Formats: structure tokens, sequence, C-alpha cells
């Protein structure tokens, strides 16, 4: 995302794999998440994985 | 005193693209909207969308959803509008104009208060 | 009728008012105050006339006069002179970040 | 007030029952906040002062 002024938060665009109301039959989706709910998921270099 | 003025006029031929310009002097850049205006030889004017210098939001109505881009630059104080995938209906002067003061705490970009036009720039298809 | 509706024109004497009425939806005229009026004319730039209603900004004339009610807005223009003769547009906020234009009246003072 | 108008989206989460979320922000995003009056404050926390 892009605000560059701090002034403002945004909120955090992330995608997932979802399983479906028939199981094991996935589709990507996204919703959004501010961003104190959200934490990165492991100490490596990825700078886009993130979990709850 | 705050004025606005923007590109010259031109003639392009269909299915192109055009980067028409719009730069205003008098005020601090950042601070207000900048909503662009079209008006089609006659016509009652169709309003595109506008842009917050601020921060760079911008939001366009239904049928320009996806064939306007609009962006601008801050170190130049000039707002740029690319209108592309051109057609003959694009014909029309391109109006660059002066929106709603910008604040943290409330959306004025809805507001119709243009309190100042530019002089208006030529596209015509054909 | 371009995106909302108003007579198209009106021909009147001086010292009477040619009132311009701006129609008409719940969504974009009767949910809002943001309903601002345009005065244009052949060759010429918009003029910017009443804001929020009720409103007008500084240049402009104190002959002018808004009003609403409803989902219908209206322009008075009480006491004409033949420098009103122009066309008149409305515009106004329209949900979720869209306004709408009017179709124009133009203005005779006989 | 929360000035942003948040938009609903809808996600499944295995068979018949459903995850709402945040799908879109229509309009320019702006910050939350909270106004007291400083005309009230002022008076009311040296009113508490005395106490
Ligand atoms: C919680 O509490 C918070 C408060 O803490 C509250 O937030 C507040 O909300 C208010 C609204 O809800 C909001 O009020 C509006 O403020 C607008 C700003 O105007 C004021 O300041 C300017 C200062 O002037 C600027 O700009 C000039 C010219 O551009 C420039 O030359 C100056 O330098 C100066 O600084 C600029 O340049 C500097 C250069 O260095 C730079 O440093 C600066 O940063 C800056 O860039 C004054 O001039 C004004 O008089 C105000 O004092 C204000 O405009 C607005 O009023 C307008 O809108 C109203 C409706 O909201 C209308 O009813 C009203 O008539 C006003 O209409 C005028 O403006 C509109 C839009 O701007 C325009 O369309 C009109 O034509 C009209 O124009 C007038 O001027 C032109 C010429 O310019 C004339 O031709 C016309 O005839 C008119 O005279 C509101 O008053 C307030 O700011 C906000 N507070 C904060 C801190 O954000 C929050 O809402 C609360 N929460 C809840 C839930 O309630
Ligand atoms: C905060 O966000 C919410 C969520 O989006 C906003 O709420 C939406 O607001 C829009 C208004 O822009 C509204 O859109 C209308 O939905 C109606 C269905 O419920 C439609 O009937 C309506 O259509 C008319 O307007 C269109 C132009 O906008 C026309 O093209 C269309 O033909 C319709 O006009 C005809 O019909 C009317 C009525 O009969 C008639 O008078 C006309 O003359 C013409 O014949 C819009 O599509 C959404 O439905 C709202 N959604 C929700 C969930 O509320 C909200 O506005 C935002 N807040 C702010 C302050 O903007
Ligand atoms: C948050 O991220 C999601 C993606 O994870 C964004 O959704 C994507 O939005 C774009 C732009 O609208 C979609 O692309 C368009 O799709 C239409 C389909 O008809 C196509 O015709 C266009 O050419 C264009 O490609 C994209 O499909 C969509 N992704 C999905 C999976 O639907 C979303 O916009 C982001 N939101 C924010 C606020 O950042």
């Amino acid at each position: 995302a892009t605000v560059k002024n701090g002034t403002v938060e945004e909120m955090k665009n992330c995608s997932f794999n979802t399983t479906t109301e028939i199981r094991d039959k996935e589709k990507k989706e996204y919703a959004l998440f501010y961003k104190p709910d959200i934490v990165p998921l492991s100490e490596t270099n990825n700078t886009s994985e993130y979990r709850l | 005193q705050v004025q606005l003025v923007q590109s010259g006029a031109e003639m392009k031929k269909p299915g192109a693209s055009v980067r028409v310009s719009c730069k205003a002097s008098g005020y601090t850049f950042t601070d207000y909207y900048i909503h662009w205006v079209r008006q089609a030889p006659g016509q009652g004017p169709e309003w595109m969308g506008w842009i917050n210098p601020s921060t760079g939001r911008t939001n366009s109505p239904q049928k320009f959803q996806g064939r306007v881009t609009m962006t601008r630059d801050t170190s130049i104080s000039t707002a740029y509008m690319d209108l592309n995938r051109l057609t003959s209906d694009d014909t029309a002067m391109y109006y660059c104009t002066t929106g709603g003061w910008i604040g943290l705490y409330s959306d004025t970009s809805g507001y119709p208060n243009f309190d100042y036009w530019g002089q208006g720039t030529l596209v015509t298809v054909s | 009728q371009s995106a909302l509706t108003q007579p198209a024109s009106v021909s009147g004497s001086p010292g009477q008012s040619i009132t311009i009425s701006c129609t008409g939806t719940n969504y974009d005229v009767g949910s809002y105050n943001l309903v601002s009026w345009y005065q244009q004319h052949p060759g010429k730039v918009p003029k910017y006339i009443i804001y929020e209603v009720n409103k007008r900004p500084s240049g402009v004339s104190n002959r002018f006069s808004g009003s609403k009610s409803g989902n219908t807005a209206s322009l008075t223009i009480s006491g004409l002179q033949a420098e009103d003769e122009a066309t008149y547009y409305c515009c106004s906020y329209a949900g979720s970040s869209i306004i709408f234009f009017g179709g124009g009246t133009k203005l005779t003072v006989i | 007030t929360r000035p942003n108008n948040n938009t609903r989206k809808s996600v499944r989460i295995g068979p018949g029952q459903t995850f709402y979320a945040t799908g879109d922000i229509i309009g320019d995003i702006k910050q939350a906040h909270c106004n007291i009056s400083e005309e009230k404050w002022n008076d009311t926390l040296q009113k508490v002062g005395i106490e």
C-alpha cells in the first residue's frame, strides 16, 4: 500500500488460501486487516508473509 | 491570487492515450482537492474523478472506472490526467478545478465546491 | 437530460425572478446539503454561483439566492437584470464519492 | 467518530458458516478521533484539583 504521510494509517491488504465450504477445493481470498491485528510470520527477510 | 493553467490544445487520432496537465499557483498544492470535469460540445459538464494531492488517493465514477489514470507530482505542483483508449466521445474541453479543503478529520472529497477553474484545453478524436 | 433533470429554458421580464429547479432523487439531492449551481455562457468557463445549497462565494452579485426541499433544489435570481441571461447548471453529491451535474437552463430578460 | 466508510465482505469457513470481513474503503481514508471541549475540561480539572 501507499499513504506516505504517517498521519493516517491505511489498512493492510492481505490474501490467503481458503478451505471452501466443499473443503478440499481451495480458492484464494483477500480481506483488509487493521495493522495491530497482524504480525509478520517469521524472522526471515520475507516482508510479505504475515500471521494473525 | 489563485489561478490554474493547463496544457495546450491538440489533435489526436482514435485509440491512443493523452496526457493532460494542470498546474496551480496561489495556495499550498497539497491542501485542496483537484477535481476533473469534462464538457463535450454543448453538453452539460461530466465529472471524471478527484485527486488528493497530499497522499495520492483517487476515485472515478462507474463509466470511467478503468480507463482514466490520474496522478500528480508534488515536487512541481502539477496534476496529471491520463485518459486511455480514446474514442470519439472523448472530444471535449477538459477542465481542472479546485475542490474542498483537506483535513485529517473529515472526508470533504465529495463536496462539489469548485472554487476556481482552469482555462480548459481541447481534445478532438476524429 | 444529462444526469439530473431541469427545465431547459425560461424567459421573463426584469424585476421578476426566473427560478430554475434541479431534480432529483433520494440518493443525489434529497440525502445531502451538498448542492451547488454553476453559470455558463458561449465560449466561457463555468461561473461558481452557490455552494452548500444556500451560500454564495465572493464575486457573485447578491441578487441570487438558493433553496431546497425534499428531492428537488432550486436557484432564485430575484431582481432580474439582463446580465443574468446565461446557462445555469446544478450539481450535487451523489453518494459513494460520486457527484452528478445537470443539463443546463438558459435565461432571458426581455 | 470513524470517518472511514468501510464496506463488508463475506468468506466461507468450512460448511455452512461465514466469516465477515472488511473488503473496501469507499472514499478518502481519514483519522479516527475523539473531541472534548477545552472550555469544559479546563474548568473540570481544576474543580477536581480543589478536591
Ligand atoms: C473535532 O474537532 C475538530 C477540530 O479540532 C474538527 O475539525 C474541524 O472541522 C471543521 C469542519 O467540520 C473544519 O472547518 C473548515 O475549515 C476550513 C479551513 O479554512 C480555515 O482556515 C483558512 C486558512 O487559510 C489558509 O488558506 C489560505 C487560502 O487558501 C492561504 O492563503 C493561507 O496561507 C492559509 O494557510 C494555507 O497556506 C499556508 C501557506 O504557508 C499553509 O501553511 C497552510 O497550511 C494552508 O495551506 C481560513 O482562510 C478560513 O477562513 C478558515 O479559518 C474552512 O474553509 C471551512 O469553511 C468552509 O466550509 C464550510 C463548510 O464546512 C462553509 O460553510 C464555509 O462557508 C467555508 O467556505 C469557504 O471554503 C470552502 C472550502 O474551503 C470554499 O468552497 C468556499 O468558497 C468558501 O471560500 C471562502 O474563501 C474564498 C477565498 O478563498 C472566498 O472567495 C469565499 O467567498 C469564502 O470567503 C471550515 O471552516 C476545521 O478546519 C477542522 N479543524 C481541523 C484542525 O482540521 C472536527 O470536525 C471535529 N469532529 C467532529 C466529529 O465534529
Ligand atoms: C458509504 O458507503 C455506502 C456503501 O457503498 C454508500 O451507500 C451506497 O450509496 C450509493 C449511492 O451512490 C447507492 O447506490 C444506489 O443504490 C440503489 C439501490 O439500493 C440504486 O437504485 C441507485 O441507482 C440510481 O442511481 C444511479 C446513479 O447513482 C442511476 O444510474 C440509476 O439508474 C438509479 O437512478 C434511477 O432510479 C432512481 C430511483 O428510482 C430514479 O430516481 C432516477 O431518476 C433513475 O431513474 C444507486 O445505484 C448504494 O445502494 C448504497 N449502498 C449501500 C450499501 O448503502 C454511502 O453512500 C456512503 N456514504 C456516503 C456519505 O457517501
Ligand atoms: C486488495 O488486494 C486485492 C487482490 O488480492 C485487490 O483485488 C483485485 O483488484 C483488481 C483491481 O480491481 C482486480 O483486477 C481487475 O479485475 C477485472 C476483472 O473483471 C479485470 O477486468 C481488470 O482488468 C483488472 O485486472 C482483481 O481482479 C482483484 N483481485 C481479485 C482476486 O478479485 C483489491 O483491489 C485490493 N484492495 C485494496 C484496497 O488495495
